[PDB]
RNA sequence: GUGGCACGCGAGCUGGGUUCAGAACGUCGUGAGACAGUUCGGUCUCUAUCUGUUGUGGGCGCAGGAAAUUUGCGAGGGUCU
RNA sequence: AACCGCGAUCUCGGUGAAAUUGUAGUAUCGGUGAAGAUGCCGAUUACCCGCAACGGGACGAAAAGACCCCGUGAACCUUU
RNA sequence: UAUAUCGGUAGGGGAGCAUUCCAGCGACGUAGAAGGGAAAAGGGCGACUUUUUCUGGAGUUUCUGGAAAAGCAAAUGUAGGUAUAAGUAACGAUAAAGGGGGCGAGAACCCCCCUCGCCGAAAGACCAAGGUUUCCUGAUCAACGCUAAUCGGAUCAGGGUUAGUCGGGGCCUAAGGAUAAGCCGAAUGGCGAUCCGAUGGAAGAACCGGUUAAUAUUCCGGUACUGAUAC
RNA sequence: UACCGAUGGAGUGAGGGCAUGGGUGCUAAGGUCCAUGUCCGAGAGGAGAAGAAUCCGGACCACCGGCUAAGGUCCCGAAA
RNA sequence: AGGGUAGGGGUGAAAGGCUAAUCAACUUGGAGAUAGCUCGUACUCCCCGAAAUGCAUUUAGGUGCAGCCUGUUGGAUGU
RNA sequence: ACCGUGAGGGAAAGGUGAAAAGAACCUCGAACAGAGGAGUGCAAUAGACCCUGAACCCGUCUGCCUACAAGCGGUAGGAG
RNA sequence: UAAGGGCAGACGGUGGAUGCCUAGGCUCUCGGAGGCGAAGAAGGACGUGAUAAGCUGCGAAAAGCUGCGGGAAUCGGCACA
């Protein structure tokens, strides 16, 4: 018999024509463009989950040494004297408590800065 | 020559914004109370400055 | 009776609209859209002058297509409209059914040409 | 550049302009006002104007400096004969144009110019 | 003056030279033909999209709307004998 | 070299093609690099959109280089 | 349950999804099938699958097994449709146009008049080849006409070509062709002196005038002539 | 931890850079010909401004947790 | 104006010119000739994973056999 | 059909509705050119190119953004 | 302030995909039959209707003429008379 998949060709087409909405131009509806340019979007989503990691640690950092610089001491000699009385709050709870609870950030703090 | 591209929708209707009909100048010429062209003879009285231009039977 | 609900809810709509169109105008869609442009949104006396005095060849069909749409709302109120009443609230130029053609090129090519045909589509409504 | 060149040349070989404005001076003086192009009508002007002046003088040798441009003999008959009495004492201006509208086929800008003396109603 | 810029520059020009079909001389080859050679003749296509460059406008901005006169951040020209 | 005339050209009304075209919000300099960059790096410059004019670049368009070599490809020509 | 392992081109291996049709078993559908638009949810993972609603208005489907015209992004790939360049090149000889009236809803271009210009060993008037109704009139302006058109060699319908003397044919032969008697030759056939064959030779033989929207040496009025036929 | 027998299916038979030992070349070449390793080929991630094979390091998927490599801690740019 | 010469055949005051815009003809068929050459080859996930060397070859950008991969099996031996 | 002197080559083109009941009449307009109505019909967004009516391509409206800004146009964050 | 532009949604336009449908193809099976023509064939030309004929039929007796058998109310072929 003849079997030609008209409407699952086309409906594979049109699913991933909805995922393409927002682009620029052609980039949006002309297929082989679209196409295109939504694969190597993925290849880019790939790359920035891994690189979202490093950037919210950086950026936790960042508000540790401004708070830290705020209380007297710097992030390198902060984290050295955390890490040598053996504290293990890590930096993303550090960071919100330097932006949030300046109070408990000072108390975090003195109790190294002997 | 040759148009390396094609142009894009945007480049094409960017290039078409000063494409514009003009209006015509129209006075309202308040006696007959109907439009006519400012600086032409009013084509429906034959008139003109208030005077009869043009006599038509 | 699917399609008789339907069908019915659109005719209780359409009563409420009044338009008029023009259909398989035999002439260029965008310099017909030139004139929709300069005449959208405007009061349709002003509107009847400028489509009689303009410059352009299309003004000529486009005035008598907004007489009709005037007349359409006339017979829909049941009333004559007064003056500066109604204004044209929406007006479109869409590309109808090319005519092909074939003209001869040197050396004995030959290029299509295209004559083009438009609709446009009127509706006038009161400034309220 | 064309500084301070001071006649229209009308699209036209300068023979053919200069038989375009004897014909449309015929014309004139016969029918007393006719339609045209406002450039035409105002190159006519520029031109008309000195052979309705030359009028001025019923002689012989004005009647041939006349009929030189004109070539019309019925013109000519018409032209010292009524146009002259009508025209007599008025100094200069004796055309006027008025502009009317558009043509159809090619959008010209479309004028009449007419002898002012043979309009009653404009006076 | 000496050099660089695809020995600058043929979608800027040219076509003398060079690459082609005709023909001839010298030389080589049995020949078809050939050449550290010579000689006469021999179609130079494209409507400028992007960028670049030379000019000239429209829009908006500059605390609300304007008419004038201006300072000069800077840019270019000039520099021979 | 200057000037002149008409046709083309420019502006307006009517009709309306083509070659070309992966998508483009398509700047400059020096670097880098499949070794000559609008698209990478670092700087620099740059308000948004047209029109006229010129051809430096887009190794611009055109015909799967005719030169060169290759194929145990082809044709035609010569000959002891 | 632990431990170990899980980057990959050529390439080898494994396990699946969708599509068309068939058998068996179940089902659905005018109280709304397939298809098309929108929305939501799901899957060790995925190919894909469910559900809701609008359009649609008549068929569709689950599971198990069977069989294939069984899946597209590129081949300077093919068909159809639509873009870009672009409202750009161009509208086809630089012999040239101006005005007044008419008709018409509409006029630079159509009709009439005046003026202007071009050809005039032609761009005037005829015969032949070739074309084949394009000729004239009434309606029509969709398409065709490189613009518009009331106009047209355009569309539709009606009309229009009249010969004893004009042209041809009937008659004759040239080149050449087809043949007879004969000759040659696997076949199909090839030759070969009467016939065919004009571009040539004979033709049996007029003009004048008038008349149609469209024919005229053909119709008509005169004037003639030619060939056969019965006395 | 997968080395041999026998069998089913292959692809490859244009390699390249670096280090080391040499020939060739001019102790030239991002040159060329062998040998021994290694990497790119078929390999993503980090540093070096940007670099196929130099330095670090072999990516089952997710994480807004932590420790390190090479290399770094004045600002662009994480850390004296 | 009519006629004749037809494919490597005709014709050529000779250029390999011309033989219906085709010439070191056209149409149809053998025919889907052959092309060790170029280009192209479409759903999904999982496991493994090379080579660009040697020998031979009218062979050198092809191929045969080794070398190196993979599946399934039986032995112990590989680093 | 078309193309070619000829031998020969050689297309495109199906679907109103159950039934023509195929839209009397009115309005704008020179005109059905076209449309708005009325009426028929289950349905006219089934109105003659007429079942369904996708994409490319072309418009209108509404929401948000946009005239100090520079590279494959996404991807990961993130106010209003 | 948006001259214009970008994205999304809604609604239209164009175009004619898809779904559904079809006696138009394709491959066969069985049984026949395997020719037509000088009593003029195959294949054509021109005609033929109340009204122009594009097909169909027919042939100056021209969408038809005669006889026998069958049948019983419509018929005067198709291109929406
Ligand atoms: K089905
Ligand atoms: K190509
Ligand atoms: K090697
Ligand atoms: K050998
Ligand atoms: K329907
Ligand atoms: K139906
Ligand atoms: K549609
Ligand atoms: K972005
Ligand atoms: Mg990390
Ligand atoms: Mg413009
Ligand atoms: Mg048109
Ligand atoms: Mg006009
Ligand atoms: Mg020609
Ligand atoms: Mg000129
Ligand atoms: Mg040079
Ligand atoms: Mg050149
Ligand atoms: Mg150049
Ligand atoms: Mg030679
Ligand atoms: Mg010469
Ligand atoms: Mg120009
Ligand atoms: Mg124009
Ligand atoms: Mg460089
Ligand atoms: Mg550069
Ligand atoms: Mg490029
Ligand atoms: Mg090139
Ligand atoms: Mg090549
Ligand atoms: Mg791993
Ligand atoms: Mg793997
Ligand atoms: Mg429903
Ligand atoms: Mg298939
Ligand atoms: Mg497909
Ligand atoms: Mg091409
Ligand atoms: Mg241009
Ligand atoms: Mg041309
Ligand atoms: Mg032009
Ligand atoms: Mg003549
Ligand atoms: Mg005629
Ligand atoms: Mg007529
Ligand atoms: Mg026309
Ligand atoms: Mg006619
Ligand atoms: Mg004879
Ligand atoms: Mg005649
Ligand atoms: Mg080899
Ligand atoms: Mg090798
Ligand atoms: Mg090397
Ligand atoms: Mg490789
Ligand atoms: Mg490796
Ligand atoms: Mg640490
Ligand atoms: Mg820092
Ligand atoms: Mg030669
Ligand atoms: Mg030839
Ligand atoms: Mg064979
Ligand atoms: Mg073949
Ligand atoms: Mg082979
Ligand atoms: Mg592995
Ligand atoms: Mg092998
Ligand atoms: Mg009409
Ligand atoms: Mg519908
Ligand atoms: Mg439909
Ligand atoms: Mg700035
Ligand atoms: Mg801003
Ligand atoms: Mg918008
Ligand atoms: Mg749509
Ligand atoms: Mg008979
Ligand atoms: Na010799
Ligand atoms: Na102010
Ligand atoms: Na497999
Ligand atoms: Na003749
Ligand atoms: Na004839
Ligand atoms: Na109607
Ligand atoms: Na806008």
């Amino acid at each position: 018999p003849r079997s030609v998949n008209h409407v699952a060709s086309r409906a594979k087409r049109k699913r991933i024509l909805k995922l393409t909405r927002g682009y620029f131009g052609a980039r949006k509806n002309v297929w082989t463009v679209a196409k295109n340019t939504w694969e190597k979007g993925l290849t880019y989503a790939y790359r920035d989950r891994k690189s979202k990691k490093r950037n919210f640690r950086a950026l936790w950092i960042q508000r540790i040494n401004a708070a830290a610089r705020l209380e007297g001491m710097s992030y390198s000699r902060l984290m050295g004297a955390l890490h040598a009385n053996g504290i293990e709050i890590n930096r993303k709870v550090l960071a919100d408590l330097a932006m949030n609870h300046p109070e408990a950030f000072r108390a975090i703090v003195a109790k190294v800065k002997n | 020559a040759h148009p390396k591209r094609r142009q894009s929708k945007t480049r094409t209707a960017k290039r078409r914004t000063h494409d514009k009909a003009v209006m015509p100048t129209l006075a309202k010429c308040p006696n007959c109370g109907a439009w006519h062209i400012y600086h032409t003879v009013c084509g429906d009285c034959g008139y003109y400055r208030g005077k009869l231009a043009i006599e038509k039977e | 009776a699917r399609k008789h609900n339907s069908a019915e809810a659109r005719k209780e709509a359409l009563k409420q609209m009044y338009f008029a169109k023009l259909r398989n105008v035999p002439t260029s869609p965008r310099k017909m859209r030139l004139v929709a442009d300069m005449i959208r949104g405007m009061e349709v006396n002003r509107a009847l002058g400028v489509l009689k005095f303009s410059n352009k060849e299309a003004s000529a069909r486009v005035e008598k297509l907004l007489r009709s749409a005037v007349a359409n709302w006339e017979e829909k109120n049941e009333r004559k409209a007064e003056e500066g009443e109604l204004f044209v609230s929406r007006i479109c130029v869409d590309g109808a059914s090319t005519l092909k053609r074939l003209r001869p090129a040197p050396q004995g090519r030959g290029y299509r040409i295209r004559k083009r045909s438009n609709h446009v589509t009127i509706y006038v409504d009161t400034l309220n | 550049m064309r500084h301070n060149k001071k006649f229209n040349h009308l699209g036209r070989k300068a023979a053919h302009r200069k038989a375009m404005l004897s014909n449309m001076a015929a014309s004139l003086i016969l029918h007393k006002r006719i339609f045209t192009t406002v450039a035409k009508a105002k190159a006519l002007r520029i031109y008309v104007e000195p052979l309705l002046t030359k009028t001025k003088e019923d002689t012989t040798h004005s009647r041939r400096i006349a009929f030189s441009y004109l070539q019309n003999k019925y013109a000519l008959k018409e032209l010292f004969g009524d146009v002259a009495a009508k025209i007599a004492d008025r100094p200069g201006g004796y055309t006027r144009i008025l502009k009317t509208g558009y043509r159809l086929g090619d959008n010209a800008a479309m004028c009449f110019i007419e002898l002012v003396d043979y309009n009653e109603n404009m006076l």
